[PDB]
């Protein structure tokens, strides 16, 4: 890859994240038990994420090297090389909406001081436990008064239109995205200066100082709420068989079961059309099942099933083991061993036995033994090593 | 009383016990309301007299074999044995009710549907009556709500006004002529696209007769249909939030499957909600005693399927869940423990599925289980992998190319080509001999002979002696 | 111990012992600071690049080495494609710019 | 593979069906095989050292 | 992903709806205004030329490119000859109907009602000409439908909006080839809604 | 007659760059083929009857002549497949497929209009032609041929039109011709073109 520069780094639209998956992932289930080929359309899919063995179908009739391009009929894998399942993305497509618990539960909440709403009225509407009204218009309501079951209710009888009341992460979706970052932006440059409170415009000055930065970005503000939540690839998630029959599976294909799960239900439920006391249960089991995923333990802490410790999410993989992911490496020619004295050394030179030395300088020595011609061959040069 | 509380089961027990237990009484109150409910339906499908002919077609073809004898009847109320009599009893009617406007025009049209209440029908088809008529009106009502675009918003007409003569009809001249008529400059520009608003309720003209009435008979046929759902759409809501707290009840027992507490009772309620969908209350057996089975039928259908992460099929956990219940009646009288062939014996299994079915149940180790000493270690940096090749094995393979072009190389020119294009060296997919007998132009079984007297001369020896060396 | 190449492991591409041939030493965060220390940017880009987490940048570097023409082709390392992934599948959004 | 393909046909090595996994003593060891016990499921023939 | 640039009439663009409708690929068209498609399709075609295809990396125009990557990538069923010898057959015969019939048509739409006359009449002897060796087979030189007839199908599709037809002779070989391919649902479902009243099937 | 033999049939042009592309694929896959410098005024005979659309150049091997230059270095490309001349991925035929479409409209157009344009037109199909051919310059350096490491079909399509540089007067200038300048000294000079070039074109090159 060219001489890139400036990883750059921003919110992620859902046309966008339908756009690196390669197809939508609409099953729990991740391999077949009798043979271990994987399901089709399940979590570990070979339509989805490319191929398992190098260069044939899933089935078997596509192994010679003249077929090298082409996508089985039978099942629809593109025969090419199985590191391409190490790279390529799936998405679920979410059934109802549900807030990303980062920009959610962050301590300054960037959904929170983007509405100018304290946090613990949008965590008592996204559980389903408060209303909130939309454009209120001509009626005694502003656009974000927080209408309780019955004020709603002793509210709805008198108004049917001009009139919009929601709940849930159905609503944030609602009151984002009809916001506009220029109105409030230019009209809080004003409302700055009148303000005369050392706590009130220096706060003030701390929202459109946001609002200041959704603008030039170029990230419009309702996309904090997924609507369609992208699936790792499976090759680093994997599902690999130990010695002896059991498998070691990540703690990830523990979280996308149980949220490819609710989520199939509660497709269900809107068409079986259950009353409004179940199905506003599911969003509410939903979402925490997608909070439980990005970063598991900024709530009840859902513990492993079949053990006794806690899940291990996304965001708790990057988060410091005292450094990063990456760099801050383990190595390639190595040794060690113990020190000893050796007082007839110059000082620039160190003992090193002839069982280690013969071991690290292993791919050079094979050069001068095919260099000489006293190996013929790579492999009769491993055996007069050895 | 939101006392900061977080997780659902506190919110949804919290949410739930707000409403309140029925009486034996009531639930046989509720059910005879959803009993009257759909009766308001089915009813209300007989004022459609295209009622037998989605059937009249089934009974014109259930002898004739396109419908069977179960999708249609079940017994009739209050088969050769009864379909050739029943609906052959409808025979008479079936056209002569018609016949009166083909006045009583109307009464005999009914008297068909009149005696239609004692017709049987059945859970298959059901839906498609109300998924025909149900088009039907988007097939009108989108039609008739650009009745008011294209006269408001095109003619500049108010739309409150002309809607009193022309709603429900659909077909007449009503703003053809009275709206036109008030001499303002939009209803004499009404004469303009007079056409579009005439040809567009061209389709639904179809439509009245595609069930031979007219659009006013169609519009109760399909809306007065509503009411009787949504009569019972209230009905059934209100017997699963009343005996919802049960659930809770018979849910507690598979707390630990590996399903989360909320999972399961949300399993329940799919199962409870057509428990009273299908209850019947004549009977006299309380709800109780039947919704036990379609809810306790549910958690443990769902147990089996979303279970696991390999997931074993529905059929096998009932030989699992055998084997257990079976090696532990045997592990209380043996006292000692049980065999691998004891099963056999006890049970009725060839003695060898009885050792396949061992080596499933065993669930997945985590890959982040801490090994031993509890370091900074887990399992997942001790599985090496296999895909990858030695680079000693690619180092190789990258040698041999110098022979196979070298060594070859060392032949002739038109004796190595067919060598090189017999098998894939340096090239794409091998070739068949006659297959590369049309390319050297001389097709026979010489080109079985030119390739097999080279591949002997690269087989002496110091032609060999590199090529050799790769072996073992 | 001692080891000049062998196993390498599962999510990450670099080295364990599995295979009677244990991983390799702990080139640890506190050791890359005594090689910023000096000048020494050549021993280190290839400490963290070819002998230990590239995928193909080693496999020619174990190839020039047996010719005897020492040079190395970096390449970037697979421990920073997952941290792509890893991010990509929350809601963020990272790439690379072109120039 | 391709190349190799031509190797076999050259010399006619036999491609085996079956590959070798036995167990092999650890580097950098040697003494003598003091003990040996073979442990066999219930079911399979004990072989002539079994 | 796999998107198409599909004109709304133009026989090219009905062309690629045959294959792609006859293998089964997963596609979605976006449409053109008439035959312009926006001028927001530029930057992925410098030509702004439909057909175009885009497939997750892929940009493609001249349906000659097109047609011939999803029969070569995707393989059954197959719409080409096995051997080398017939290939050239078919990719030499399509390039016939591309020379002298599709261009022949320019002057019938394109070209005023003088030059009508000159390209239709003149076309005609040639339409029955064919007719008799439909007798051979079922198809255009072939048991079986493939893609020499793919630029028939949406061929014949055009004939009574231009204003020929066949009377007598050259109607009894020949009209049974469009009764017999316009029925499979490849052609079936690749008819579009603007495409299907130009004639009463 | 002219398939009556089971050897080929090509009535080539001496001239005309539509056969010099034929003859590369043609003699770089090792066949014996007929030349036949014929011209539009007087061609072969053979050439005239069995070629009922009459163009250059024309392949004849014992079922049909080919024509349409893509027909037939197509034809040969599929038939006698050793050495191979291109891909084996359908997504990278597809493109390879592509860049020919994209020189025959592209730049061929440029020599046609040199051909009979205006004085100006020479040079503005010149300027258009001579500039843009170093922009794509920087090409070269990451492969050794036109975006494919092999010698492939797509590559021949450039040197027949590369080899009539100052036979229309043109002349290449500017910075880092030396890239482009260098790479027609990898490709110019091979077999499948040295044996295959006719003299007629060849003397255009002192
Ligand atoms: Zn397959």
């Amino acid at each position: 890859t060219e001489e890139f520069d400036a990883i750059k780094i921003a919110l992620a639209s859902p046309d966008m994240i339908r756009s690196w998956s390669f197809g939508e992932v609409k099953k729990p289930e991740t391999i077949n038990y009798r043979t271990f080929k994987p399901e089709r359309d399940g979590l570990f899919c070979a339509r989805i994420f490319g191929p398992v063995k190098d260069y044939e179908c899933l089935c078997g009739k596509y192994k010679r090297l003249k077929h090298r391009g082409v996508i089985c009929e039978k099942c629809g894998v593109e025969v090419t090389q199985t590191k391409v399942r190490r790279e390529r993305m799936g998405h679920i497509e979410l059934a109802s909406p549900t807030a990303h618990i980062w920009f959610l539960k962050s301590l300054p909440s960037r959904i929170g001081l983007l509405l100018d709403m304290p946090l613990r009225d949008i965590e008592r509407v996204l559980y389903f436990e408060s209303y909130v009204v939309i454009e209120g218009g001509m009626t005694n309501l502003e656009r974000q008064q927080i209408l309780t079951e019955e004020q709603y209710l002793d509210a709805l009888e008198e108004f049917g239109d001009e009139f919009d009341a929601k709940m849930g992460a159905e609503a944030i979706q609602a009151l984002l995205k009809s916001m506009d970052l220029e109105q409030e932006c230019e009209q809080l440059r004003e409302e700055l200066n009148e303000t005369n409170s050392e706590t009130k415009r220096k706060k003030l000055t701390k929202r459109i100082k946001l609002l200041e930065a959704f603008v030039q970005s170029g990230n419009k503000p309702e996309w904090m709420i997924l609507t369609v939540l992208p699936v790792l690839p499976p090759d680093l998630r994997p599902l690999v068989p130990l010695d002896g029959g059991r498998f070691a599976t990540s703690d990830l294909n523990d979280l996308y079961r149980r949220v490819i799960n609710r989520n199939n239900r509660l497709k269900r439920l809107l068409d079986l059309a259950a009353p409004d006391i179940i199905v506003r249960n599911e969003k509410r089991m939903l979402q925490e099942a997608v909070d439980a995923l990005l970063d598991n333990g900024r709530r009840g802490r859902a513990i492993t099933g079949s053990n006794k410790r806690p899940l291990k999410s996304l965001a708790d993989m990057i988060k410091g083991k005292q450094g990063r992911f990456r760099q801050n490496k383990r190595v390639d020619y190595s040794g060690r061993s113990v020190i000893t004295v050796g007082p007839y050394l110059r000082l620039h030179q160190c003992g090193l036995p002839k069982k280690m030395a013969l071991e690290l300088f292993k791919p050079f020595i094979y050069g001068k033994l095919e260099l000489r011609g006293l190996a013929t061959t790579i492999k009769a040069a491993k055996k007069m090593v050895e | 009383e939101i006392g900061r509380t977080t997780d659902p089961v506190r919110m949804y027990m919290r949410e739930m016990g707000t409403v309140e237990l029925l009486t034996r009484e009531g639930e046989i109150d509720i059910a005879k309301r959803i009993e009257d409910g759909i009766n308001q339906v089915q009813c209300s499908v007989a004022e459609y007299p295209e009622a037998i002919t989605y059937l009249l077609e089934q009974y014109d073809r259930v002898e004739a074999e396109e419908a069977r004898l179960s999708d249609l009847i079940t017994g009739f109320v209050d088969d050769p044995e009864l379909a050739r009599e029943k609906f052959a009893e409808l025979r008479a009617q079936y056209v002569v009710t018609r016949d009166t406007i083909k006045a009583t025009a109307q009464e005999e049209i009914l008297k068909l549907s009149e005696v239609f209440k004692q017709f049987r029908l059945v859970p298959k088809q059901f839906d498609y009556l109300v998924n025909s008529m149900r088009v039907m009106m988007d097939r009108v009502r989108t039609q008739e709500r650009l009745i008011m675009k294209l006269c408001v918003e095109q003619c500049k007409m108010p739309k409150k006004n002309f809607i009193t003569l022309f709603t429900g009809n659909e077909t007449s001249d009503t703003w053809f002529n009275a709206a036109i008529a008030m001499n303002k400059p939009w209803s004499e520009k009404l004469h303009d696209v007079s056409e579009e608003v005439h040809r567009a309720l061209q389709k639904l003209q179809q439509i009245e007769e595609e069930t031979g009435l007219t659009i006013e008979q169609v519009k109760d046929i399909n809306r007065r249909m509503s009411i009787g759902e949504a009569k019972a759409r209230r009905a059934k809501k209100e017997m699963v939030e009343a005996n919802l707290r049960l659930v809770i009840s018979i849910a507690k027992k598979y707390t630990n499957r590996g399903l989360q507490f909320l999972d399961l009772i949300q399993e329940g309620n799919i199962g409870l909600m057509k428990a009273v969908d299908k209850f019947e209350y004549r009977r006299g057996y309380k709800f109780s005693t039947y919704a036990t089975w379609w809810i306790r039928q549910a958690i443990t259908r769902s147990i089996a399927d979303q279970a696991r992460t390999i997931r074993i099929p529905v059929h096998m956990i009932e030989t699992i869940n055998k084997l257990n219940r079976i090696s532990r009646q045997m592990l209380q009288e043996m006292g000692r423990e049980p065999t691998p062939e004891e099963l056999a014996e006890r049970m009725l299994m060839p003695e060898d599925k009885i050792r396949k079915v061992l080596k499933i149940a065993k669930e997945p180790i985590s890959m982040e289980t801490p090994i031993g000493d509890d370091e900074d270690s887990h399992l997942g940096d001790f599985i090496e992998d296999t895909t990858l090749e030695l680079p000693l094995d690619s180092a190789t393979t990258e040698s041999l190319r110098a022979a196979t072009h070298d060594v070859l190389a060392g032949l002739t020119a038109r004796e190595a080509k067919v060598l090189r294009m017999r098998f894939g060296i340096d090239m794409n997919t091998d070739y068949t001999l006659e297959e590369v007998g049309k390319q050297f132009d001389v097709t026979r079984e010489r080109i079985r002979q030119i390739e097999a007297k080279a591949l002997r001369k690269l087989r002496h020896p110091s032609r060999s002696e590199v090529l050799r060396s790769f072996l073992d | 111990h001692a080891r000049s190449t062998g196993s390498y492991s599962l999510v990450t591409q670099q080295p364990l012992g599995g295979k009677a041939q244990f991983g390799g030493q702990r080139f640890g965060e506190m050791e890359v600071w005594a090689l910023e220390a000096y000048g020494a940017a050549y021993t280190l880009q290839e400490m963290l690049t070819v002998k230990s987490d590239d995928v193909n940048g080693r496999t020619k570097m174990y190839k020039n080495i047996v010719d005897g023409n020492h040079q190395m082709e970096p390449g970037m390392p697979e421990s920073f494609n997952v941290l792509l992934k890893e991010i990509r599948s929350l809601g963020i959004n990272i790439e690379l710019e072109d120039e | 593979t391709p190349e190799e393909k031509l190797l076999r046909a050259i010399f006619g090595e036999k491609a085996s069906d079956v590959k070798d996994s036995s167990l092999r003593v650890p580097n950098g060891v040697s003494g003598t095989v003091i003990d040996v016990q073979v442990f066999t499921r219930d079911g399979v023939e004990k072989d002539k050292r079994a | 992903v796999m998107t198409l640039f599909s004109g709304p009439t133009d026989i090219y663009s009905h062309q690629v709806r045959i294959v792609l409708a006859e293998k089964g690929v997963s596609f979605e068209i976006e449409h053109v205004e008439k035959d312009n498609p926006p001028q927001d399709l530029i930057d992925l075609n410098p030509n702004q030329s439909v057909p175009t295809l885009v497939d997750r990396e892929l940009t493609l125009w001249e349906s000659r490119i097109i047609m011939e990557y999803l029969d070569e990538r995707f393989p059954h069923p197959p719409l080409m000859p096995v051997y080398p010898v017939a290939r050239g057959e078919s990719r030499l015969y399509m390039h016939r109907i591309e020379k002298d019939w599709y261009t022949l048509m320019n002057t019938i739409i394109n070209g005023s009602a003088s030059e009508a006359d000159a390209a239709r009449k003149q076309l005609r002897e040639e339409l029955l000409a064919i007719a008799p060796v439909f007798g051979q087979k079922p198809y255009f030189l072939s048991d079986e439908f493939s893609l020499v007839d793919c630029y028939l199908a949406p061929l014949l599709w055009r004939l009574p909006q231009l204003g020929i037809e066949f009377s007598g002779p050259g109607a009894k070989e020949l009209k049974g080839y469009m009764t017999r391919v316009f029925e499979r649902d490849s052609f079936l479902a690749s008819l579009t809604e603007a495409e299907r009243e130009m004639r009463l099937g």
